[PDB]
């Protein structure tokens, strides 16, 4: 039950495909029944730093005056 | 059709104009011609300044006399210019400066002289010093000769003074100064001015460097190195002398991050 | 069955390696995660939160409160820097500990624009104009308003809106800079001067202090992880 | 396992014709199989006169030099060389090579003092 | 479409001539080299050329893995009066002539360093002793990280330092590294200084060596003997072989002509003479 | 799980082997490549660029400028070679260092046609006709114009077009030749003679020099990589 | 996610297919998520030596006279 | 000096494979070389030795053949080499038709240099049947570890 | 890119298929990019011994008289 | 150029708008508007002096 | 961890206070050995125990500790 995904190649010469065109993939196969044994899939996300940077009981427009 | 024969050209970059008549159809470094920094591969985030005409024009450096004992000369471009009008003043005012070039090595004789000057434009021309003790210890003040440029030598001479050394380059000619045979040097973008034929060589050099735009005050890019391949002879006369003179023109240049003026210890 | 061949690099453990490995507790019913307020998905998120710069590090004032208060006075207008700082959000002792500068040691290459925010902490009456400035490397550091002025500056004003932020645009010769005091990958120079002077009315504290904060911008990023010099395990 | 034999220093006349003796005394009872007996100089990969077990001699200057012993399919051993007409600069330190099997490449260095 | 394993343009046939066409005559001043094919200065037949440049390709030139350095380390008896030896080599190909000349033909390069380790080991002293199969730690200490003080110190805790634990006698260890350059190609030749000297400063305060760029480009390798002081002192050697895999090269500089000297292009006297003798008129 | 069997050749490291191996720095954000002017995709490209042959290698003239200048004179027409050369773009000291001949040592088999280009470097007035010639192996090398003439020659002319190029057609008994001075795979013989004489008018330098260049043609190719003898690492 | 490609066999007897006809392929599988870990795909290209051999501010016809 | 053997690739050393090949005049094959390495303690002395590792460097026809045991030649920047650890699955490296011609000639009739009248009987001679100086190549094999008390 | 072929089983009992009917196959997979590394496919042919047995500037009919 | 068909050479004809020290060295004149002419087959040159001035006409 | 004056084999000296301190021996590309340091104007607090580092290759990082008793 193959888990084929795309690597993030830096368009390197003769790596399979780059500035001549083409993509690069890699096969994965979870082998153990217990999930906490799978390889850290590294396909992690990224949230907006707002819940820490911009946390206010209102909204802040940058071009506006801070302390209204 | 007409006399648009390869032998005549009319370079006009900026407000200066060269018009040679024995012109050996010019060389364009690596096919790639000089251009500005495409946003796609840019690096620094501010607005890049571009002197345009203010700098782009042709600047004649100073002429070099060419005799029989002449062993060659070498310039370090980014630096070679450092004075020459605004490309001199803009040079220092910014932390980053990407500049392309158009070197036109002027030198003509009569139909009765003979000799060939191989004008080699070496990218990242790291010439070797002269201290058999420590390596690379070559001093800046000395490492960047500017408008005057340096000159290749006959045979290597080790710097012995060590209370305090002479810290200069001792560039031998058969080894193209960077310990590598001259006869094989015809690999870099180049033209041989062969007195019988052409009386000048024109190489257009596009900025080449591991970085998008880099420094200038610091890091050098192209370096010209003119070597007499065929020694000069004229008539059963003690010694003859013709004067080789280059004129460079910085093309598509741009500079980033303005500051206070840089004033290097060039003395 | 199946003829295989052990390849150069077998039986080799690689700390940062990522291979599936047998599970010690088979079937263990893991406890369902709740929705705890305040998650973090990527370190550079923390890098975008201001942390006060300990600008003063004088034997007397260091390692103690006085270290973050950059005092300003009502002295007659001068042309000398009321603080300096080598842009090395990793190297310069002044930044080396701030969240940003603290995360920067766990890396070998930083990049992107930084944003210094200064807060005037003093009497509602006191006014004045301070010139916060930056000048990319390779030139004599600026020691006079006359020289610093020429670089990238934001001539700030002490008013209702109590704080400012001079973004230091990422102007550099390489795609990332060494997070160590390397000469080739030099940072630049930051420095606040009085554009006028802090003028005050009678019966006012004549010596107010300013606090500086620093943080990255949605452009900044780091790479090639290492062990921070900051904390040692003696024996 | 033998060794490269040679009169270390060997001078070295002006315009004469000296013989750079370079023999290789082996361990008889114990044997090897020489491949090629060839010279050079020293700071010069460019090899001068070389004698291959089969291709025969290989004079870099067919005239001024010659192998006073190397005789095709025989058995390479006494490889001493002899060059005619010396030359102010013929003077120097050479490298006597012996690509042998299976003994490795043997090499001795002669000051040629003219 | 024109790959490296194609087949050189087949030789076309060609008979007599008397044309005003002048292929044979050049004029090297133009710097351009006459692309004259055999078919020009002689009558050629129609050869169906099979040969291909599939092996000389930039990728294949650097297909073999060269030895960048050797590293001596040894585990002595506890009672040793001397501190225990753990070698530390600064990642930089420039240590041996071989790989250093190949790379040096080109001005700039972008490659993925694929480091392998062939570790060996013998009992130093005459003493007749024994030693349970040693295990080595090859810690990559990134540019700027703290380089290991004693053999067994905290630096080796390696919480964030890519390290490998090689058990002696087993398939030689291997770790691939991607282009770790700060720039956009490792500059095999850097012309210029890392600090410009400025008049309003002392000759010292702002000086620097020519050709040097970053203090620690590639990094440093710390290699210890992981086991404890054992009565029978065993010295080991870890030969690292670097093979540039996904590689690219720019500007074809002429190959090194005279023996290398130091990290910089500089050259010692004597070694200055490279060529060999040959009569201008002898085949 | 899965019954496998380690095959003869396991745990074996092979320098030029090509197998996937665990990555030391997982995730490291590689820096995007720019478009640097002047790429090279295959060594044989360099082989097609002329490099001046150091024709003279006399103890006096070697390792010094004078080594590439092949002097010609206004001597009364003779039938003797004004240069020789053993076609061994690898072996013959005369070619062993030129780019072509320098790349040829990193290989065990070369093939394809070569192209020698000669440049008359002398007074615009001087004229003359030089016969550049090649004669495949297995016959007495040519020592007289009368004998060399019989082989493959290009009777060149010193005029406006200052340079010539005599292609040496790949004529050989094997598909590639040993890049070592091997007898079976012999190269052949190159040799320029005066077809007339270099005639000059009064008040002209009577001793002009010619420079020779050499390069491969889009036919040439090499195989089976090795270590060049050219540079040694003493101790 | 198999990467099957054709080898460049020299039409050798009983190698699978040659002068009796037939082709020869080989399976590949990128196994690691990090591209700089893939096997050097050796399917590299070849440009024209012109940017080095024939670099001029014009065009050069071989049958023509060099220095026009 | 420390012993490192160097054998010139050529089947012609033992009678067996040499007679099989010899039934045919010409041959085109892909040589698939395997190595069964063994080892014992020479001297009577009762000593120990940590599992040795060998280097089997293929030195291509014309390349520099190794001088000392530990010299630069072994740096092997471009010389196909194998590092066999003692006691393990015997090493194997396949080699494709490395012939200069179109079949290895098991029998070569003729000389490698013709003698020519305008030359000395020596200058141009040669052995019958010999073709290329180094067809197949040479194998350099060292003991990679350092001088250990127990030989 | 599996290379499945039929073995030449001698109809052995319980070998998978014989004198009860059935065929026997075996999977192969070229793993290395370099052809001279593939397993000797043993599926070799057989020519007629004629270019050695019956080589004449004419034709030879067996029932006919040799020396016509 | 009125001289012997053999004689060659390159002369730099130059112009520099007002308000600055007149140019007395090739090094200083070079910086302005120049046409680095060449003594060859085409026996004559012409350096146009572009109308660069602060007023629409200049006092004669 | 904050290091004071540091002298790199190439980048040269690196004074944390360009004035009050200086390397009375360290002279670019020479050979680092005698690294003794000399600082001008002492200071009631300048007093203490320092760490003399020597990132050498291949010897490991050497380090000695000086009581600076004013
Ligand atoms: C041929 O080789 C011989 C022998 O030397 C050996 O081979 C050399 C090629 C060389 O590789 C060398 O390293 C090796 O030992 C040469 O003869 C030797 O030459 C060396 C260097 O010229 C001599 O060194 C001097 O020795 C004398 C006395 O022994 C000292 O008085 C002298 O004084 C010092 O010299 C050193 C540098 O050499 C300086 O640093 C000091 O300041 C001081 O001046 C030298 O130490 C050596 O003596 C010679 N050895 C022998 C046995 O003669 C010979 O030169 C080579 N031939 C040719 C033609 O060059
Ligand atoms: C610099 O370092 C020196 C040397 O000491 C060494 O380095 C120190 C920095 C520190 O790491 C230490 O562990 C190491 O040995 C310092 O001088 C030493 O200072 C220590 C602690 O102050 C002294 O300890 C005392 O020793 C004296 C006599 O030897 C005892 O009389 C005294 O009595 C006891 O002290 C302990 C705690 O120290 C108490 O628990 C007991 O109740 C009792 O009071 C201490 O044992 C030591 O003597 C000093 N050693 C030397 C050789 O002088 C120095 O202080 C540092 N310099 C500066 C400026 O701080
Ligand atoms: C290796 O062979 C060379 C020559 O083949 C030997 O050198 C020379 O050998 C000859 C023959 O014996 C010697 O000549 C004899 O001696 C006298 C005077 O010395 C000479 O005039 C006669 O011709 C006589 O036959 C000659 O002396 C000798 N020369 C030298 C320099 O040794 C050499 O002996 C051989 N080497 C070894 C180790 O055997
Ligand atoms: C390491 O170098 C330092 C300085 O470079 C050396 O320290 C000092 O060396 C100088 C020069 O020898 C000494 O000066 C000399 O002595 C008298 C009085 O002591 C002085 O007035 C003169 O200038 C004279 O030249 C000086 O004494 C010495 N100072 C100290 C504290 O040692 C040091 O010697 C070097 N270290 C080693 C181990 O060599």
């Amino acid at each position: 039950g193959a888990q084929v995904s795309s690597q993030k190649v830096g368009a390197h010469e003769n790596s399979n495909r780059a500035y001549g065109g083409s993509t690069i993939n890699y096969t994965t196969i979870n082998y153990y029944r217990d999930s906490a044994s799978n390889a850290a899939s590294k396909q992690d996300f990224s949230q907006d730093p707002s819940k820490f940077t911009e946390p206010i009981k209102d909204v802040l427009i940058k071009t506006a005056p801070m302390l209204n | 059709a007409c006399g648009y024969s390869d032998r005549v050209l009319q370079l006009t970059l900026g407000n200066s104009t060269i018009t040679t008549q024995e012109a050996a159809n010019s060389v364009v470094a690596y096919g790639r011609w000089p251009e500005y920094l495409r946003d796609s591969e840019a690096n620094p985030v501010d607005q890049p300044t571009e002197p345009d005409v203010a700098a782009c024009r042709f600047y004649t450096l100073d002429t070099v006399s060419w005799t029989k004992e002449s062993r060659g000369w070498w310039w370090k471009l980014p630096d070679a210019l450092r004075d020459m009008g605004l490309f001199g003043q803009n040079m220092y005012y910014h932390y980053l400066g990407r500049s392309g070039y158009t070197v036109h090595v002027q030198c003509n004789a009569s139909k009765f002289h003979q000799g060939a000057l191989g004008v080699f434009a070496v990218p990242e021309m790291c010439l070797a010093g002269d201290s058999n003790t420590t390596t690379m210890h070559t001093s800046y003040q000395n490492a960047n000769p500017g408008e005057k440029g340096g000159t290749f030598t006959g045979t290597f001479t080790p710097d012995n003074n060590q209370t305090s050394p002479a810290r200069r380059f001792c560039p031998v000619d058969y080894l193209l100064g960077n310990g590598t045979l001259l006869g094989n040097a015809f690999v870099f973008p180049h033209q041989i001015i062969n007195l019988r034929t052409n009386n000048c060589a024109t190489l257009v050099l596009p900025y080449v460097n591991s970085l998008s735009i880099d420094s200038m005050v610091k890091h050098n890019n192209w370096g010209i190195a003119i070597l007499p391949l065929a020694p000069l002879n004229f008539a059963s006369e003690s010694s003859p002398e013709i004067p080789i003179t280059l004129t460079i023109a910085p093309m598509c240049c741009e500079f980033n991050g303005l500051r206070n003026i840089t004033l290097p210890r060039l003395q | 069955g199946l003829p295989v061949m052990n390849t150069p690099g077998s039986n080799q453990y690689l700390t940062a390696d990522n291979f599936q490995s047998p599970c010690a507790l088979p079937e263990f019913d893991v406890t369902p995660p709740i929705d705890i307020p305040g998650e973090v998905k990527n370190m550079m998120e923390l890098a975008e939160i201001d942390t006060m710069i300990p600008f003063d590090l004088s034997a007397t004032k260091k390692n103690t409160m006085e270290m973050y208060r950059v005092r300003l006075s009502d002295k007659p207008h001068t042309d000398d820097p009321i603080l300096c700082l080598s842009l090395s959000p990793a190297s310069d002792p002044r930044l080396s500990h701030t969240m940003l500068g603290e995360i920067l040691n766990y890396y070998t290459h930083w990049a992107g624009s930084l944003k210094f925010t200064f807060l005037f902490c003093g009497s509602m009456m006191a006014t004045g104009k301070l010139l916060v400035s930056y000048a990319p490397p390779g030139a004599d550091p600026p020691k006079k308003r006359k020289e610093a002025m020429l670089g990238t500056h934001v001539i700030w004003d002490i008013g209702l809106q109590s704080s400012c932020t001079m973004v230091v645009p990422w102007i550099s010769n390489t795609t990332y800079r060494q997070t160590i005091d390397d000469s080739f990958t030099e940072g630049g120079y930051i420095s606040v001067f009085y554009q006028t002077r802090i003028v005050v009315p009678l019966s006012t504290p004549r010596e107010m202090d300013i606090l500086g904060f620093v943080s990255a911008c949605n452009d900044f990023s780091v790479r090639l992880l290492r062990d921070t010099t900051h904390i040692e395990q003696k024996a | 396992d033998v060794v490269v034999q040679a009169p270390t220093q060997v001078p070295g006349f002006l315009g004469d014709s000296v013989t750079l003796p370079c023999y290789l005394q082996v361990p008889n009872m114990e044997v090897t199989h020489v491949s090629q007996l060839t010279w050079a100089r020293h700071g010069e990969s460019g090899s001068m006169a070389v004698f291959h077990q089969t291709q025969g001699p290989s004079y870099s200057e067919s005239k001024r030099l010659e192998f006073v012993a190397a005789r095709l399919g025989a058995e390479l051993r006494n490889a001493s060389l002899r060059m005619f007409g010396l030359r102010v600069e013929d003077e120097g330190n050479y490298t006597c090579l012996f690509v042998t099997f299976p003994q490795g490449s043997r090499s001795v260095d002669i000051w040629l003092r003219v | 479409a024109a790959t490296s394993r194609d087949a050189l343009p087949n030789t076309e046939a060609s008979g007599p001539t008397h044309s005003k066409e002048i292929p044979a005559l050049t004029a090297v001043e133009t710097g351009a080299t006459n692309p004259l094919v055999p078919s020009d200065t002689v009558q050629t037949r129609h050869v169906v050329q099979h040969r291909s440049r599939s092996e000389s390709s930039i990728e294949s030139f650097f297909a073999r893995g060269a030895c960048v350095t050797i590293m001596t380390v040894d585990n002595p008896a506890s009672t040793t009066n001397k501190d225990k030896l753990f070698a530390v080599w600064k990642i930089t190909y420039k240590d041996t002539v071989q790989l250093r000349r190949k790379l040096e033909f080109f001005t700039y390069s972008r490659f993925d360093m694929e480091l392998t380790f062939v570790v060996t080991a013998n009992f130093t002293e005459t003493n007749n002793g024994h030693a349970l199969n040693q295990v080595y730690q090859i810690m990559y200490v990134p540019p700027g990280a703290p380089v290991p003080e004693k053999w067994d110190d905290y630096t080796w805790q390696t919480s964030s330092n890519p390290s490998i634990f090689y058990t002696y006698g087993t398939a030689p260890a291997r770790i691939s590294v991607p282009y770790v350059g700060i720039s956009n190609a490792y500059s095999h030749f850097y012309d210029g200084f890392s600090k410009v000297p400025l008049k309003d400063q002392s000759a010292a305060l702002g000086d620097s060596l020519y050709g040097a760029a970053s203090l620690n480009d590639f990094g440093i390798l710390a290699v210890r003997v992981v086991n404890d002081h054992n009565p029978t002192k065993v010295t080991s050697k870890i030969r690292v072989y670097l093979k540039p895999k996904h590689i690219r090269v720019w500007c074809p500089r002429p190959p090194r002509a005279v023996a290398y000297y130091g990290p910089g292009v500089d050259y010692k006297d004597g070694t200055l003479t490279p060529l060999s003798t040959k009569d201008l008129t002898t085949y």
